[PDB]
Parts: structure tokens; sequence; C-alpha cells
């Protein structure tokens, strides 16, 4: 009920502009692609599944890479290591006990040495200039989810599905806030879910109509459609679970009334 | 590095040795926190990431100040702002007079504005207990070591094995909840004003078990009337002893009656109810609070 739920909401919008990447960085980066991305961060979907890790590491670990890549140019082949030091870091901020280097090393394939992965992590650091409670979906949707009448797990577990979808395409994600994202995450979850639509509560609270989230929900919806074809599949396959009562299997409505 | 001269060691802190130093440029005294760092281990401490991120974060003055971050090939320094001593080592050289009560409520107003800034901005500090809250000459206390602080967008979920304070530590995480809320850090403060005017830790016990009854002993054991929920919590047990709750007046003798009343608002057992940084610091507790300073 807390007496700061307002405080935290207005300090989270004031960080999430200055914790923002550069939306034009993969057209600078040489070496690597948009689609270098994807495969990385589907990837990782695939590493905190195995390692069981919460939602809120992979998020704050694409948030590390992304900020990472806007300034230091790297190569195809460093790219997993970038990766993996910002999944180790995400792992000590977030996690209660964060999985041991050595396993960080393992799931590379032994592709690059401990002592390379805890250089990288030093420099990542570095970069970050230790900036590491960054904003994101999980976290707006987080508090976005209190104003729901009532609480309805499929609309929540599907909000998220969503909201990790857009982590996979920098392509058009890096556009939006994650409050932008997390409000037509949940938008389109509570519409797919039960026909309601952005509450009006969410309306005075974050400033957004339902009108200034349109450009937004159009990207999202279509990744919604296109999901089941996209080359990446982690995000669907994890899920399908019954933990996140299978959401993924719903059929996504195939207009918006927008 | 080259323009700090250590001083002295002045602690251990969790991740550790903490330095008296003097910048040899500007002549400002420091406490310099070294991080021991092996590059073949685990690189750098959970705790020291947490700490940076997050007192990178928080300009206050009742939180200790982070003036600099020095992060090379195997060494990671912390440079703080310094201050004289720990509350702790305060209250030990106070047994026997005992603090004044009007430097606990000074104490206690500032360490409330500390943490109504941490939670505002979403930190739970998680670990308060008096060596923690660092003391000036001048009057002034600031929270300090945010070793084991959260970030709270999402809320932040129980260690199973909790190697956080044993006798500072909420009965709710004592009967096994799945979440912290800003209420634990409350909990811990409420015990540390009782134990500045009494002199004793108010709840010392022994193990998790014994220290839920001594919480119990004072407060009484509590039931659905109290906290709605507690018997359906995960550790509770319905063959706990049933003690009565003790008059804050036995607990707490020299405190007058507004003090009584916002320390008992300060251990409502069910954290729904118990009060925030924010509302305490409307208690008329404080109607008359000064800046007394402390003979140190
Ligand atoms: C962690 C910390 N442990 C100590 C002892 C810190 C500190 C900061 C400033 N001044 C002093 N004496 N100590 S910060």
């Amino acid at each position: 009920v807390p007496d700061y739920h307002e405080d935290i909401h207005t300090y989270l919008r004031e960080m999430e502009v200055k914790c923002k990447p550069k939306v034009g960085y993969m057209k600078k980066q040489p070496d690597i692609t948009n689609s270098m991305r994807a495969i990385l961060v589907d990837w990782l979907v695939e590493v905190g599944e195995e390692y069981k890790l919460q939602n809120e590491t992979l998020h704050l670990a694409v948030n590390y890479i992304d900020r990472f890549l806007s300034s230091m140019s790297v190569l195809r082949g460093k790219l997993q290591l970038v990766g993996t030091a910002a999944m180790l870091l995400a792992s000590k901020f977030e996690e209660i006990y964060p999985p041991e280097v050595a396993e960080f090393v393992y799931i590379t394939d032994d592709t690059y040495t401990k002592k390379q992965v805890l250089r990288m992590e030093h420099l990542v650091l570095k970069v970050l200039t230790f900036d590491l409670a960054a904003p994101t979906v999980n976290q707006f949707l987080t508090q976005y989810f209190l104003h729901q009448q009532p609480a309805n797990c499929k609309v929540e577990s599907l909000a998220m599905f969503l909201g990790e979808l857009s982590l996979i395409d920098a392509d058009p994600y890096l556009k939006y806030l994650p409050s932008v994202i997390a409000g037509a995450a949940f938008h389109l979850a509570l519409y797919t879910v039960t026909g309601q639509s952005w509450p009006e509560s969410l309306i005075r609270k974050t400033g957004y109509t339902l009108e200034s989230l349109k450009p937004c929900l159009m990207d999202l919806h279509q990744t919604y459609l296109k999901a089941p074809q996209h080359a990446q599949q982690s995000i669907r396959e994890k899920y399908k679970n019954s933990k996140y009562h299978g959401v993924s299997l719903l059929n996504p409505p195939e207009t918006l009334n927008l | 590095m080259e323009n700090f001269q250590k001083v002295e060691k002045i602690g251990e802190g969790t991740y550790g040795v903490v330095y008296k130093a003097r910048n040899k440029l500007t002549g400002e005294v420091v406490a310099l926190k070294k991080i021991r760092l092996d590059t073949e281990t685990e690189g750098v401490p959970s705790t020291a990431i947490r700490e940076i991120s997050l007192l990178k974060e928080l300009n206050h003055p009742n939180i200790v100040k982070l003036l600099d971050v020095i992060h090379t090939e195997n060494k990671l320094y912390l440079v703080f702002e310094f201050l004289h001593q720990d509350l702790k080592k305060f209250m030990d050289a106070s047994a026997l007079t005992g603090i004044p009560l009007p430097l606990i409520k000074s104490y206690l107003f500032q360490l409330l504005q500390g943490l109504a800034f941490c939670h505002s901005h979403r930190v739970l500090h998680r670990d308060l207990k008096p060596q923690n809250l660092l003391i000036n000459t001048e009057g002034a206390i600031k929270l300090a070591d945010f070793g084991l602080a959260r970030a709270f967008g999402v809320p932040v979920r129980t260690y199973t094995h909790e190697v956080v304070t044993l006798w500072y530590r909420a009965p709710e995480i004592l009967l096994g909840c799945k979440y912290y809320s800003t209420a634990v850090d409350i909990w811990s403060l409420g015990c540390i004003f009782a134990e500045m005017v009494t002199r004793r830790a108010l709840f010392p016990g022994d193990s998790e078990i014994d220290q839920l009854f001594r919480i119990f002993r004072t407060l009484g054991t509590p039931d659905e009337v109290v906290w709605p929920g507690v018997t359906s919590m995960p550790d509770y047990k319905p063959s706990f002893p049933k003690w009565a709750r003790q008059d804050f007046s036995k607990v707490v003798p020299p405190l007058d009656e507004d003090g009584r009343s916002l320390l008992s608002q300060m251990l409502h057992y069910d954290p729904n109810k118990r009060i925030s940084a924010k509302a305490a610091l409307a208690h008329p507790f404080f109607q008359d609070v000064t800046k007394p300073v402390p003979h140190l």
C-alpha cells in the first residue's frame, strides 16, 4: 500500500531516461547485427531457464549489453563474452546466490576462460560506470499490476511474455522507454485475455493515454502475431510452462480496435 | 592510490578492511574501503556491486557519502566521507551513564529521514544495526554499509538461509515470508531506538526460534486478530506458547508517552500496519527535536 508507490514510480521514470541505450547504435557497430543480438538474447533466456534465474536478471543483462554496445565496438567473436559478463553481473546484482563464475564459463562451451569472463566483468562495470540499478519492463509491469481489477494470473503472465519478446528485437524496441513497452504489454495482455483496456487509474498515473501507446502497441501486436514464426523461440518454449499458465499457447487477437 | 596516505585501520565491513586515509593534495580525511580482488576466483563481490550502484544514486545528509571509486586491475577501493565512529561503540562508551534522551531523539529523527530517502528511491537497506550507523562530532548520524541492500523495483525474495543479523530481524522474516518489504527496516530501527533507550539489545536471541520467542515474550504471541495471516505462515506452529503483551512502560521505562506510542508503532507485528518512515517523521514524539552533540 506503500507511501512510496508514487515516489518510486516517479523516480523509476527519471532513471529510465538516464539508463537508456543509444537507439542508433547497431548501425555504428561495424561487425555485429540486430540479428546476432537476437541470437545472443535468446541464448540468455535459455541460460536463465537452465539456471532458474529470475526474469529480472534477464532484463538487467539485456540493458547492460545495449548500454555497453552503445559505447564500445565489439567483434562478433567477442559478443558472447560481453553477454556472459553482463549475465554474471546482473546475477550478482539481482540473485540471492548467483551461479559461480565457472558455471558461466561452462555455458559458453569453454569458448572463453575464467580470466576472460572476469576481465570482461571489470570492463563492463567501467563502461557502465557501476550504474547497474536500471529500470526494466519487468519493473514497470510489476507496478502496473497493482491497478488490475481484479487481478488475473493469465493477464500478468502474458504481459510478462510480451515484455520479454521485446528484448529480442532491437529492431524496433530500442525506440521505446521500458514504461511504454510495459504500457503496451499490459494493455495487449488485458485485451487478449479479457477484452478490457488500459485502465484510467494507469492513464492518470503514467500520463500515458491509450493513444500515446499506439505506436508501441502496433509494434507489439505484430510481434505477438509473428512470434510462432520468429527465428528465435526460447521465450515461447519457456512460456508454455504451466508455471506461466501456458499463455504463449493462447491465440493473439487478430485486431486491436484502435 | 597515489594521492592517499593510509593513516590507520578502522574496521571491516561486508568485503572489508576500512582505513582512515588522508588526501595528500587537498588535506581531506576519508575512509577507504579496500576490496581484495581475486581475479581467478569470483571477481567483484556482489556486496560491492550493490553498495556502489545504490550509494551512487543516494545523495542525502543522513546517508554516508561515496566520494569516489578507484577501480584498477587488481584492486577496488571505495572512498567514503570519514565519520568519527559507529553507534555501537558510542553506546558501549555511554553505558552506565546512558545516551541522553534528546540525543536519542535526534538520532532517531535523522535515521528516519535517511531511510525515508532510501525507500522513496526503491532501496531496502536490510541490515540496520548499530555498527552500520555512523556518527560525527557535530551531532549527525548516517546509514552506512549498503553491502546487503537491494533495489525493490520488483519485490525482493527472501534468503532461505539468511546471513543478515538475528537481533534486528523482523518477525515476518522469522516466520518465513517470501518477500522483504520496507517494513523490515522500520522494525530494525525500532529495536535500535529501544536499545539506545535501555542500554541493552531489545531482542538478543541465540537462534531463529529463540529470537522469535524473545519477541513473543515482550510483544505477546501474535494471532490472527493482531496479524491476519500469521497462522498460515510457513514457519508458524500452533504449538507456540501463548504469552501476553507486556506494558510498554515495563519495556522502555525512561520513555514518555509519545515515544512509547511511536515505538509500539515501529514494532507492529503486521508489516502492513507497521509505520512507514515517512509517517514516523510526522509523529508528535518529534515536535520538540533538537541537534545536541555527542560527548565523544
Ligand atoms: C562499510 C563501512 N564501514 C565503515 C567503518 C565505513 C566508514 C565510513 C566513513 N567513516 C568511517 N569511520 N567508516 S563505510
